[PDB]
RNA sequence: GGUGAAAUUUUAGUACCUGUGAAGAUGCAGGUUACCCGCGACAGGACGGAAAGACCCCAUGGAGCUUUACUGUAGUUUGAU
RNA sequence: GCUUCUAGUGAGAAAACAACUGCCCGUACCGUAAACCGACACAGGUAGUCGAGGAGAGUAUCCUAAGGUGAGCGAGCGAAC
RNA sequence: AGGUGUAGUGGUAGGAGAGCGUUCUAAGGGCGUUGAAGGUCGAUCGUGAGGACGGCUGGAGCGCUUAGAAGUGAGAAUGCCGGUAUGAGUAGCGAAAGACAGGUGAGAAUCCUGUCCACCGUAUGACUAAGGUUUCCUGGGGAAGGCUCGUCCGCCCAGGGUUAGUCGGGACCUAAGCCGAGGCCGAUAGGCGUAGGCGAUGGACAACAGGUUGAUAUUCCUGUACCAGUUGUUUUUGUUUG
RNA sequence: GGUAGCGGAGAAAUUCCAAACGAACUUGGAGAUAGCUGGUUCUCUCCGAAAUAGCUUUAGGGCUAGCCUCGGAAUUGAGAA
RNA sequence: GGAGCUGUAAGUAAGCUAUGAUCCAGAGAUUUCCGAAUGGGGGAACCCAAUAUCUUUUAUAGGAUAUUACUUUUCAGUGAAUACAUAGCUGAUUAGAGGUAGACGCAGAGAACUGAAACAUCUUAGUACCUGCAGGAAGAGAAAGAAAAUUCGAUUCCCUGAGUAGCGGCGAGCGAAACGGGAAGAGCCCAAACCAACAAGCUUGUUGGGGUUGUAGGACUCCGAUAUGGUAGUCUGUUAGUAUAGUUGAAGGAUUUGGAAAAUUCCGCUAAAGAGGGUGAAAGCCCCGUAGACGAAAUGCUGACAACACCUAGGAGGAUCCUGAGUACGGCGGAACACGAGAAAUUCCGUCGGAAUCCGCGGGGACCAUCCCGCAAGGCUAAAUACUCCCUAGUGACCGAUAGUGAACCAGUACCGUGAGGGAAAGGUGAAAAGCACCCCGGAAGGGGAGUGAAAUAGAUCCUGAAACCGUGUGCCUACA
């Protein structure tokens, strides 16, 4: 996938848009990513999970890949990226300004 | 199979015919006869057709 | 009290007599009788159900059988080669 | 299989005792059945063995022994048929 | 474009004409989360097939115009498939004895225990071949299955259970029959058949009694045996007129 | 264990050959053929029959003619009363 | 290839990965047992051996690996009746043995219903079925041809000829061919004469040479050139391309509505890319892509180039020799030819008889003469043609779950049948599980709240949710019909 564990990425589409997080897990298989404090939902779960009350957990579910735009980290806005050979070493370069990754 | 040893001859169908041309299935097989041939230098009995033997060029020890 | 089918079934608020009519009508005509809903019984009718009558006839249908029907033919036999 | 006979084969044989070796498959359970064949936990069908006592010819019959069973809807009522 | 006048306008088989609606294609022009199709309701419009417009439901697509192409229109085929009725709360619930006490449990005529009663007993007992193939045991369960019920079950869930030199089968034997090297025969395919095999329902063949587990036992264990063979020890006698 | 459908087997009944045997079962030829029965789906408008003759291995089928419909041509108007 | 991964399938558990995992493509290793099966047996997936070597135990028992079917080809060795032999026998060697793609090809064998408005000729058909053999194609093919415009110059296939000529209980029906136009094109080797060598009993075999045909050719005898051209040869390399993984690849933000924007409005931009798919509704500019550019360690496949191999002589002479025999052809009986025995040529099968041979032989639809055209009884041969179980990329005024494959789903399954064989039903929560914590009635099932959600009358029998059918409420009516 084009964004990947850790980058700094900004939501572009969904309920949680012009957020800001980093990628907590990536699932290529699925097109999806987890991002920190984005998507979040109140999940009712059965004491069964070492929990002992149960109550209602809150976690980020995925969202889908195309809704998040990486961060620019020298310059803190989203861009598309690009694939520059810097090095011999395949990175991803910003479109918007030509910084790495 | 029951075949002439030299020339091949075999049983095939032919057709019965009446009068009225009515038409039955019928074999027609070649005059076979067991020879004692003088096969590849050993004689052994085979079937060989009379047209086969007609020219006296085959064995007949 | 529990459990729970089936054949059948165009819709049915589904009487009697005489008559009528595809000539034997719960349903048409005329008249007569009959408050509404059931339960246990009986089978006269619904030409009741079941089976596209087996009898009968028909189809230039089928099948099995017979023979001095026709035409063939396995087999058998006789001659030529 | 076994027992004999020589032909062949033979350098070793046998006895006693001691120690030791001996593979694969089946081996549950039902089986006059609710567990098999009958579409069913179906009044049918299913080879062979054992199959007790009294009376008795008897494995008949009636009641019983060892043993097994009360059987997969019941409670009333005590009409017709 | 229409108007007037006269006349005509029942209809099966069937001929002719002109249209309605369905899906798709093309172009154009449009409508849709401010709610498409579909569903449902309404007292709406047209000469007919049929067409709108609203409310509700619904949640993504779909009209309109012109032309094109069609798996294009259903009420009947004892039509096919599905669903659901009617008969009905009706027939039936499959050959027979049960009763009560106590227990278990949310719940018991139906499960457990007890007592008496009753039934089979050349059997409804005890074995075993086949067949079945886990139905066996133990602990749980009560959706479905069980013709009622169910706390129970040959059901469901989770674990477990089948131990042999001697039993039965193979490493033994052959019968019927089958297969069949070469072989014989035959359009092909193949058919038959000798040697040689396969093949029990028969022949041959070494252990028994008791005990033991929830479930296996002539299989495990105890005691006491037997059959084939192996290694070693001692004892005898034979080494090629052996 | 043997005999298999143009067959087998039959103390013989058209008897049996996997719950229908004058000839099993299955698949295929195959959408066999069916002058027979049944079924064949929207609308309106115009017109509208026949159930006869002849021939027919023809008689509940068919063919030509007659009768219906649509289009067209043309004449000293040939039709009807 | 570059950050996650340990399949569907979660869950826990335990791990792997920048020393490059998972994943992707090429090439290898492993590959139990059954199955042609093949050491022997057998009721497939089991059982039981021999021989050799190794191993286990003191040893027997036990274990491992290898070899051992049948027939064929060739060689060797043994070796019967039986003298030499031969057969048999043992070993080695060599090659088949089965399956498919339910297709296409050739061949053997070969129906019936059906049509003829009955039915035996005929038709259905040389079809279905069975069997053999194949090959990627097969078959056919290099004139004993087509013709008679005068000529054409192997075969195959397409158009046409033509529903013509014909065949036909002259019924029903069956039904050409050549010419003409196209696709594609390609030609070659033997036998014999003769020569040489060898072996054998002057010929009589083996080998090599020679030779290949119809305006006749060749042998042979003369001279004369050892050139020039060609190829339907080979795991001969080299090279390029190509298939089988990949890399790169432009351009949008706000605003309104909404749970969510891609819808809307506003201004922008990119385009060799406005194919298509995905993304919380309908996106050229968010993602995967697309146009375009680019990429190969390995293994195939193809094309060249090179190598090597294999073919390739002109002219004049006829004295003699050769040019496919039990063949051609004929009688008889069948069959194939569109052609049903017919006036029936041409081709073939069975049976019997049976030629000529260059002054020859065959055909020109009975037959003869003449003329013309060809040269059988030997073989091979690419392309144009047929088909698609599979593989890759796509297409559709094709289907959209009663359709479309029987099968969108764990289907040739469940289920039925002794067996061959027959053969189903069954897709959809939501954008995301966020799949309803907790409470309450209940043994549970199931409900009621509380929550999640845009919506749960979207709660898993989950989108929509028609009708039959079943029920609850009640505006009006109903117990003399
Ligand atoms: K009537
Ligand atoms: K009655
Ligand atoms: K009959
Ligand atoms: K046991
Ligand atoms: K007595
Ligand atoms: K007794
Ligand atoms: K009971
Ligand atoms: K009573
Ligand atoms: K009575
Ligand atoms: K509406
Ligand atoms: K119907
Ligand atoms: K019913
Ligand atoms: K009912
Ligand atoms: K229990
Ligand atoms: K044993
Ligand atoms: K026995
Ligand atoms: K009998
Ligand atoms: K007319
Ligand atoms: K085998
Ligand atoms: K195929
Ligand atoms: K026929
Ligand atoms: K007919
Ligand atoms: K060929
Ligand atoms: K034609
Ligand atoms: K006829
Ligand atoms: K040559
Ligand atoms: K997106
Ligand atoms: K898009
Ligand atoms: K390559
Ligand atoms: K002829
Ligand atoms: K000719
Ligand atoms: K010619
Ligand atoms: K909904
Ligand atoms: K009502
Ligand atoms: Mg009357
Ligand atoms: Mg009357
Ligand atoms: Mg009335
Ligand atoms: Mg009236
Ligand atoms: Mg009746
Ligand atoms: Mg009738
Ligand atoms: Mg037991
Ligand atoms: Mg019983
Ligand atoms: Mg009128
Ligand atoms: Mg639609
Ligand atoms: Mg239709
Ligand atoms: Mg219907
Ligand atoms: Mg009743
Ligand atoms: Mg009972
Ligand atoms: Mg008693
Ligand atoms: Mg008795
Ligand atoms: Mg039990
Ligand atoms: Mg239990
Ligand atoms: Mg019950
Ligand atoms: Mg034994
Ligand atoms: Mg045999
Ligand atoms: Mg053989
Ligand atoms: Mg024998
Ligand atoms: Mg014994
Ligand atoms: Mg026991
Ligand atoms: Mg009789
Ligand atoms: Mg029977
Ligand atoms: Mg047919
Ligand atoms: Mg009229
Ligand atoms: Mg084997
Ligand atoms: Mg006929
Ligand atoms: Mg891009
Ligand atoms: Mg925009
Ligand atoms: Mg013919
Ligand atoms: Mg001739
Ligand atoms: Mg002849
Ligand atoms: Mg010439
Ligand atoms: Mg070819
Ligand atoms: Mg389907
Ligand atoms: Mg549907
Ligand atoms: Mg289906
Ligand atoms: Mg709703
Ligand atoms: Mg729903
Ligand atoms: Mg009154
Ligand atoms: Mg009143």
């Amino acid at each position: 996938m084009f964004v990947k564990k850790g980058d700094k990425v900004k939501v572009i589409t969904g309920k949680d848009k012009n957020k800001e997080g980093v990628v907590l897990a990536a699932f290529p298989k699925q097109d999806k990513v987890i991002v920190e404090g984005v998507n979040v939902v109140k999940k009712h779960q059965k004491p069964n999970q070492a929990a002992p009350q149960g109550g209602i957990l809150e976690v980020e579910a995925p969202i889908h890949v195309s809704n998040v735009m990486v961060i620019d980290p020298s310059n803190g806005e989203a861009t598309k990226v690009a694939f520059k050979e810097v090095d011999g070493k395949k990175v991803r370069v910003s479109k918007k300004t030509g910084e790495v990754l | 199979a029951k075949v002439c040893y030299f020339t091949g001859r075999k049983t095939s169908s032919g057709n019965n015919r009446s009068h009225a041309m009515n038409s039955t299935k019928r074999t027609v097989k070649p005059n076979l006869q067991k020879v004692r041939v003088l096969i590849d230098g050993k004689p052994k009995k085979v079937w060989v057709s009379t047209r086969a033997l007609k020219s006296g060029k085959i064995e007949r020890v």
